[PDB]
């Protein structure tokens, strides 16, 4: 009975550069319980396929997960990770990059 | 090298909110090769690598009822627990278990295990002699008294040393091509002082797999692994990772400095300064 | 078919010694086989068990196992035959593993008739 | 293959 | 010192007559509770395991439809529909679902009369 906090590490797949359709990767790990509400935004709203990955978990018990989809890179009208999670009684989240 | 085949499993209760979800997942040398998720479209046993294809629909029949049989027993064992540990019956609990055998180069059996944990706590598990279990508190007691009466280990022993290792040594042939392969990164340091004076620079490694890779930064001899800065190995998508490393400089003083970068899929460690 | 008792009935005098046989077939990794038996008023009550991993014959009272992995067989020797030892004979296994729960699987039985 | 779990 | 107790014993019963049974459970080290069914050659032939209360559950064989409830942690029940031939039922219970003994109550005899 314990509770480990969220680690999120917004990034993208390659580096800098508008234009190219592939796919966009979030990446949540180390916590417990596995119910994490995470999903795709867009300059701050939503996505019709937040193909959040499949479920796993660590020698350690917590949870990791993979939140992924299919985009086209942009400007300065930069995107995010939704997360929310029992473990911190505020919700949380980190903004993407161009860079990292 | 001693390859591994290692089963994880969770089942978590969602009172008022349906039925407890409940997931099996595979993996050789840790790679996932196999899955079941109660919450799918069509629950089913389906590969997870290529190479899995390559075996009969009769043994994605057994795998799958398996499953169900399973599911449904960890159902009856999350409501076992409200019971052991006194807890309301409406708030959410998670079991997850990881079994396992690991085998040698050689093929002998080095290590059989199974261990349980509930709500992320180790619950109980297998000792190394593969007879006997350690409670972790007072209710997997009752569990391990319970199994020990029903000799719920000699079960497990056979199936660690007889199944488990004869199916390692057929997944290993099946899969090898895949699961003992390898990429190679690729490097480039990045400037990134905002209208500053100080000058910090990073080290960005891409494309690799597996994620085992390792980058540091030298004063040219010596380490300059003291106020080093670099994130968690990280997942790209297509079966490979990413990762970076990063440092403070004073300004003017840029290419006294040198990244390095190791990983197996190279013939030789890389090195790079700012370009 | 999964167990497997061939014979219909046994006749044999007081003192003797019977075999009952059963054959089955699973293709379960780990399985489990029992001997149960019914009396006339239609009571089952189970009697020895053999479990598959486990390298000898089981055996409790006059009750005792002849276990053949090999031959799929699994047969049943009661030694020193008693009148109370007429019964139905069943032959059972614990039915492969897979959401149905509690499932053990029989033959058709044997009668046996010991003879004062 | 996997295991078919005791109940707890 | 019997592990499960079966109600009714026996029935007398028209073709078609719905009946109801219900077992017991004495010793709750052994909650996994099934039904199973000897037709009138003596064939044993496996119906429900039903471990948690509120299961509930259904299943036709040939000559009767059942319907199952686990009612509380000791009660199971039955529900014939449709019997057409008599046969009768045995409550069984074990200590857990794989590999532990089954041990049989004493059934109950249903006689289409
Ligand atoms: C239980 O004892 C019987 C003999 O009473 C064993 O029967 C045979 O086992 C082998 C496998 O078929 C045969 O090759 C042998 O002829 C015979 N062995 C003996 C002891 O006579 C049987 O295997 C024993 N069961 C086990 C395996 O525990």
């Amino acid at each position: 009975m314990i509770q480990k906090t969220p680690q999120i590490q917004v990034y993208s797949r390659h580096p800098p550069e508008n234009g190219k359709p592939n796919i966009l990767n979030c990446y949540v790990t180390q916590f417990h319980p596995p119910h994490i509400e995470i999903q795709m935004l867009k300059n701050g709203k939503k996505i019709p396929k937040v193909e959040m990955s499949d479920m796993s978990f660590s020698k350690d018990w917590s949870f990791y997960i993979l939140a992924h989809t299919e985009f086209t890179p942009t400007e300065t009208d930069t995107y995010a990770c939704r997360v929310k999670h029992d473990s911190m009684a505020e919700p949380k989240t980190v903004y993407w990059d161009r860079d990292m | 090298g001693p390859h591994s085949l290692r089963y994880f499993v969770t089942a978590v209760s969602r009172p008022g909110l349906g039925e407890p979800r409940y997931m099996e997942v595979g993996y050789v040398d840790d790679t996932e090769f196999v899955r079941f998720d109660s919450d799918a479209e069509n629950p089913r046993y389906e590969p997870r690598a290529r190479w899995m294809e390559q075996e009969g629909p009769e043994y994605w029949e057994r795998e799958t009822q398996k499953a169900k049989g399973n599911e449904q027993s960890f159902r009856v064992d999350l409501r076992t627990l409200l019971g052991y540990y006194n807890q309301s019956k409406g708030g959410s609990h998670t079991i997850q278990v990881i079994s396992g055998c690991e085998v040698g180069s050689d093929g002998r059996l080095l290590r059989g295990y199974q261990q349980y944990a509930y709500d992320g706590c180790d619950y109980i598990a297998l000792n190394e002699d593969l007879k006997t279990w350690t409670a972790a508190d007072m209710a997997a007691l009752i569990t391990k008294h319970k199994w020990e009466q029903a000799g719920e280990a000699e079960r497990l022993r056979a199936y660690l040393e007889g199944t488990c290792v004869e199916w390692l040594r057929r997944y290993l042939k099946n899969g090898n091509a895949t699961l003992l392969r390898t990429d190679s990164p690729k490097a480039h340091v990045t400037h990134h002082s905002r209208p500053e004076d100080k000058v910090t620079l990073r080290c960005w490694a891409l494309g690799f797999y597996p994620a085992d890779i390792t980058l540091t930064w030298q004063l040219n001899g010596e380490e300059l692994i003291q106020d080093m800065e670099l994130v968690e190995t990280r997942p790209a998508g297509d079966g490979t990772f990413q990762k970076w490393a990063s440092v403070v400089v004073p300004l003017g003083k840029e290419q006294y400095y040198t990244c390095h970068v190791y990983h197996q899929g190279l013939p030789e460690p890389l090195t790079l300064r700012w370009e | 078919q999964k167990v497997t008792q061939t014979q219909t009935s046994i006749s044999v005098m007081e003192k003797t010694t019977v075999t009952m046989d059963c054959v089955y077939e699973t293709q379960d990794s780990s399985y489990f086989l029992f001997w149960y038996k019914q009396t006339a008023s239609g009571e089952i009550v189970f009697l020895i068990r053999q479990d598959s991993y486990k390298k000898e014959n089981a055996t409790v009272g006059h009750y005792s196992l002849n276990f053949q992995k090999p031959k799929s067989s699994i047969g049943l020797i009661i030694t020193a035959t008693q009148i109370e030892d007429s019964a139905v004979y069943f032959c059972a296994m614990r039915g492969d593993y897979g959401g149905s729960g509690n499932k053990l699987i029989f033959g058709t039985g044997t009668l046996l008739s010991v003879k004062p | 293959r996997g295991y078919v779990y005791q109940g707890l | 010192v019997t592990l499960l107790e079966q109600n009714p014993r026996w029935r007398l019963v028209p073709r078609g007559q719905a009946v109801n049974l219900r077992c017991i459970l004495k010793n709750s080290q052994y909650p996994w509770m099934s039904w199973y069914q000897q037709d009138l050659q003596k064939q044993l032939q496996w119906l429900f395991t039903l471990r948690s209360p509120g299961d509930k559950e259904v299943k036709s064989l040939p000559g009767a439809d059942y319907l199952a409830t686990r009612v509380t942690d000791t009660e199971l029940r039955l529900q014939v529909a449709n019997m057409s031939q008599g046969r009768t039922l045995y409550c069984t219970c074990s200590a857990d679902r794989v590999g532990n003994t089954l041990y049989f109550g004493e059934g109950s005899r249903l006689i289409v009369v």
